[PDB]
């Protein structure tokens, strides 16, 4: 039970990822970190916050920040190594 | 209700509350002295109220005794790793050991 | 004449000639019966005040919802490659 | 249920003919897992009291 | 690593220790296999309790109500005791 | 003789394996092999093959 609520806040956090990466390749027309971070200084703020959000609710959910730290307790019902 | 004060039902009650209260302490308590402390003083508040033949103030004073257990509750008991809630209870079951039924006549 | 059929057709038990296999399930009983109940739901189930809620719920309101926001949002954002200050949307 | 008791099914702590509920997929061992120092309410209460 | 195992004797041994260290004893050498708790150690009806409590801790269990209400006697916790595997 | 030896192979689990001299077959144990199913001189032969040539031609059709 502990491996299946890991692995559906991971997907919890993995679609707004998804939601990112759409809105990343509506915006610049590529997934590339050369071309993406060459140019965000000049794409609109709306646009960048969209985005941030939605990475950023993918990285709390694996970093296990307050809104989404049930996960992590439950993970230690595992093999102490893991 | 009629809970007799001198019959093996209320033995086997007050037996009960008698461990689930040294339990609690055990778990409340962290140091080893402080624990004999608090069991001392529960077997002296049981031992004072031994005595009662009432059914009517016995009955009363095992409704506050739920009252009081319920009041000191704890939400992660102590118990051991092999036992239903602990950390190594199915942990690597020896399988059962069972031979192969079979089911089609041509395929294994 | 009596009515019946003729007695040249020779007929005989219908033996589908599978292999009986050996029992590999223990059936419970009540687990079934839970299951035929869960399966024939549709038999049975009647039209009341909490029924009535969920239906007119995800038959009317969350549609009626999904089609206001898409017949509003429909050829609104635009928004590939768009700069500071530019307007995301093409209307007001 | 009291797990000291013996079950046939010892795991999901089902005897074997038991009835089920119609909402038994809620009321198993594989449901969701239930608390039983704070009612909900209370614990609605301190969390957002927080 | 952890090599250890128990045995009845060893069982013995520490349940007998565990009850010469009882205050509430009526005496030592009257403690053995055939000890009852109520009739021969002269002990209430709680200090049944406390001894099974000290049954728990010494041997790393948990027994419930219908387990330990049902231990009149030593040898009967001697049997009980090795009826679990994980009796530490 | 399909329904006898099958019902023989699972309820004995043994086949009869006639040795190379002696000329009297009887049940026996060894299964590691000579044991062969019908359907895969058509499968792995036919279908597989033509599967890596759809992939080879896919490839370079790319
Ligand atoms: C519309 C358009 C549609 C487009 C479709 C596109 C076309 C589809 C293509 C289909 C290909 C089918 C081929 C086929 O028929 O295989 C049949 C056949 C079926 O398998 P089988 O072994 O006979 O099954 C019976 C059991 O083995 C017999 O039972 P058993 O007792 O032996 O049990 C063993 C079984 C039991 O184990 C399991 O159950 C485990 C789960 C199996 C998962 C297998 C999935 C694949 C895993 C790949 C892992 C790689 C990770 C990276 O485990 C396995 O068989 C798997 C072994 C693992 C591999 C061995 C390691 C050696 C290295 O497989 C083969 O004979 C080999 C095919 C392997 C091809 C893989 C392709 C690799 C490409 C190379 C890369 C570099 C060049 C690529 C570019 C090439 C340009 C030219
Ligand atoms: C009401 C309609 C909803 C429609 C939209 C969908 C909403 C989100 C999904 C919720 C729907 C209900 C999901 C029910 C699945 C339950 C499956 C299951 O039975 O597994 C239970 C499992 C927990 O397992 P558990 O019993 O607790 O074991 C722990 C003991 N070791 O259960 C789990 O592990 C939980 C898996 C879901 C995790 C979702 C966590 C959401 C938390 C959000 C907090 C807010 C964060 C802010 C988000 C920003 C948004 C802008
Ligand atoms: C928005 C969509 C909402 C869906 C509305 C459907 C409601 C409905 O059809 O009602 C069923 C009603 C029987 O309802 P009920 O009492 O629950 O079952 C009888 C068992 N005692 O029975 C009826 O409604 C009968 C209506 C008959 C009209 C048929 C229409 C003519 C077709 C040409
Ligand atoms: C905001 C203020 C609230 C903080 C939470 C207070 C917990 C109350 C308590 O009494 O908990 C005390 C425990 C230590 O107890 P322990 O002996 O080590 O073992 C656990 C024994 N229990 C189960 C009986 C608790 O936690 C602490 O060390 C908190 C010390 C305060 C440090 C602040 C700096
Ligand atoms: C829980 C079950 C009970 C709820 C069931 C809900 C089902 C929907 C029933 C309500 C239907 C109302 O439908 C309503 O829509 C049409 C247009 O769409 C309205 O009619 C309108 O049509 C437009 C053309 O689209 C005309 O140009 C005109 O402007 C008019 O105002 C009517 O005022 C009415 O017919």
């Amino acid at each position: 039970k502990s491996a299946l609520s890991a692995v559906l806040m991971n997907r919890f956090g993995d679609a707004f990822f998804v939601l990112g990466l759409c809105v990343i390749a509506y915006v610049f027309g590529t997934l590339n970190y050369s071309t993406i971070f060459a140019t965000a200084y000049l794409i609109n703020t709306d646009l960048l916050v969209l985005i941030m959000l939605a990475l950023f609710i993918a990285a709390m959910a694996k970093s296990a920040q307050f809104g989404l730290h049930n996960w992590l307790t439950l993970a230690m019902e595992g093999p102490t190594p893991v | 209700s009629h809970p007799v004060p001198f019959s093996a039902a209320n033995k086997k009650l007050v037996t009960s509350m008698y461990r689930q209260s040294l339990k609690l302490a055990r778990n409340w308590i962290s140091n080893r002295q402080l624990f004999r402390q608090k069991a001392v003083e529960i077997r002296h508040k049981f031992d004072q109220n031994a005595q009662i033949s009432n059914p009517r103030l016995l009955a009363r004073t095992l409704d506050e005794t739920r009252a009081h257990l319920y009041e000191f509750r704890h939400p992660d008991p102590i118990v051991p790793p092999s036992f239903p809630g602990g950390t190594k209870y199915e942990r690597n079951v020896p399988p059962r050991m069972e031979k192969i039924m079979q089911h089609n006549l041509y395929e294994p | 004449v009596e009515l019946k059929p003729s007695s040249a057709i020779q007929r005989g038990p219908l033996n589908k000639g599978g292999w009986d296999a050996p029992h590999a399930l223990h059936n419970d009983g009540a687990i079934d019966r839970y299951a035929h109940w869960r399966t024939f739901y549709q038999e049975r189930f009647k039209y009341t005040r909490a029924t009535g809620k969920s239906t007119l719920i995800f038959l009317v309101a969350f549609p009626a919802l999904i089609g206001y926001v898409a017949y509003q949002s429909e050829g609104l954002f635009e928004f590939a490659g768009k700069r500071r200050g530019e307007s995301v949307t093409t209307r007001g | 249920k009291n797990p000291y008791k013996k079950y046939d099914d010892q795991q999901d702590r089902r005897n074997l003919e038991e009835p089920l509920s119609v909402n038994d997929d809620l009321y198993d061992m594989w449901s969701p897992d239930r608390f039983t120092h704070f009612k909900n309410q209370d614990a609605l209460k301190y969390f957002i009291g927080f | 690593s952890s090599a250890h195992v128990l045995t009845k004797d060893m069982i013995q041994e520490r349940i007998v220790a565990l009850l010469e260290s009882f205050d509430k004893v009526n005496d030592a050498k009257n403690i053995t296999a055939t000890a009852n708790l109520t009739s021969d150690l002269g002990l209430d009806s709680l200090d049944v309790v406390e001894v099974v409590m000290a049954i728990e801790e010494e041997f790393g269990l948990e027994i419930p109500d219908h387990d330990a209400d049902e231990i009149k006697t030593v040898q009967q916790a001697i049997d009980y005791v090795s009826a679990q595997p994980a009796a530490v | 003789l399909k329904d006898y030896y099958y019902n023989g192979r699972r309820i004995l689990d043994k086949i009869p394996v006639k040795d190379k001299q002696t000329g009297k077959v009887t049940w026996e144990i060894k299964r590691e092999g000579a044991e062969k199913e019908d359907w895969v001189n058509q499968m792995y032969f036919l279908y597989a093959p033509s599967l890596i040539l759809l992939l080879i031609v896919m490839v370079y059709k790319s």
